């Protein structure tokens, strides 16, 4: 199947603290693998998953020294972001960045990713192409005739197309599962009605549909449902509910679609 | 901008009367990432609550998810209370047992 | 594998 890594940085400046905290957590196939935070005592790259451990300690050091100059970077970028948007000093910013490489399930790279957000909205991007960015605020434009004159995007792509993919084979290849759901639907009275709840347990990964019929067609409005949920353990819940009247239990039959199942799962109160 | 933290507070397990459990509370789509999240028993602060690493999706927000042990009765009452910049006044998420 | 930014913002 298709593979995946990612790094998403953040960078938090508050109110009185003198200088900014840094953040840098690690994802292979969306899942944590590696972090690093300026707060820690001895502040270092750490694993974040058994299969990790086999890295030895010039691993570690190559990464934290890279994680120490990013974190000089995001500070003086937080500095020059101030004055782009005429902010005063004295309040809290943050900044963050997203990137890593999609492949697919032949291993070959399926797109790069770079971008930047500025207080939590979009501030500039690298396109698909790898080479040219995208920025719609006025102070980004700033930014991306610096990155265009500079060349940073030949840097980025080299980056892209190689280590993010060859350094993925590695750790896929170390740690070379998902969990499908068990799902049961529970009763509650509403006096004449009742509410008929379909859940769904256990599954991995996260992205899961639930769906609600009247002995036909599907129901969109009248459904009431919660976002996916972490159980704790590495599985996740979901459920969706449809208020009904008190005798057509059984006119109504939930279906769980979920990327783990051979087809999807099909069933309805059973007293 | 500030965005408002979603709550949901629910348990691991299928809640049974008189069982251990985990209780969760899972704190969505905020920013800024500082954030307070106390858990509560009828009321008192439960001590030991463990906190996940701050981590943000695709879209920039932030999340956190907070859990404690905990065995369920039929009368004790469980919430979430969350302090955030974006609320002049914290929230506070009940649990419930069947949701 | 973590990136290494060039150019500051």
């Amino acid at each position: 199947g298709p593979h995946s890594m990612r790094y998403f940085e953040t960078a938090v400046s508050r109110p009185g603290l003198e200088e900014p905290r840094y953040i840098s957590v690690g994802y292979v196939d969306n899942k944590e693998f590696v972090r690093f935070d300026s707060d820690a005592e001895n502040p270092r790259y750490e694993p974040r998953a058994p299969w990790m451990e086999q890295e030895g300690p010039e691993y570690w050091e190559r990464e934290t020294q890279k994680a120490k100059g990013q974190e000089q970077w995001f500070r003086v970028s937080l500095r020059n972001l101030l004055g782009y948007y005429n902010q005063s000093a004295g309040g809290s910013h943050t900044l963050q960045q997203m990137s890593g490489c999609d492949l697919g399930s032949d291993w070959r790279l399926l797109r790069g990713y770079l971008q930047f957000a500025y207080e939590g909205r979009d501030y500039i991007a690298l396109n698909e192409d790898l080479k040219t960015w995208t920025a719609a605020d006025m102070a980004a434009q700033i930014t991306r005739r610096k990155w265009e004159q500079s060349g940073a995007a030949e840097h980025y792509k080299a980056y892209l197309e190689g280590e993010c993919v060859e350094w993925l084979h590695r750790y896929l290849k170390n740690g070379n599962r998902t969990d499908s759901p068990k799902a049961h639907v529970t009763h509650h009275p509403r006096k004449g009605e009742v509410t008929l709840r379909c859940w769904a347990l256990g599954f991995y990964p996260a992205d899961i549909t639930l769906t609600w019929q009247l002995n036909g067609e599907e129901l969109t409005q009248d459904m009431e449902l919660v976002e996916t949920r972490p159980a704790g353990d590495g599985t996740f819940q979901k459920w969706a509910s449809v208020v009904v009247p008190l005798g057509k239990e059984q006119n109504y039959t939930c279906r769980v679609y979920h990327e783990g199942l051979p087809e999807p799962l099909t069933l309805r109160w059973e007293p | 901008i500030q965005k408002t933290p979603q709550i949901q507070v629910y348990s691991r397990h299928p809640p049974e009367n008189g069982k251990p459990n985990i209780l969760n509370c899972y704190v969505t789509q905020f920013h800024p990432p500082h954030i307070e999240i106390q858990m509560l028993k009828n009321g008192k602060k439960i001590p030991k609550v463990e906190m996940s690493d701050m981590s943000f999706s695709k879209d920039w927000s932030f999340y956190i998810l907070a859990h404690t042990e905990f065995t369920p009765t039929e009368t004790d009452t469980y919430a979430c209370r969350v302090k955030h910049d974006s609320m002049a006044e914290p929230k506070t998420v009940y649990w419930d047992r069947d949701m | 594998m973590c990136p290494r930014m060039t150019a500051v913002m």
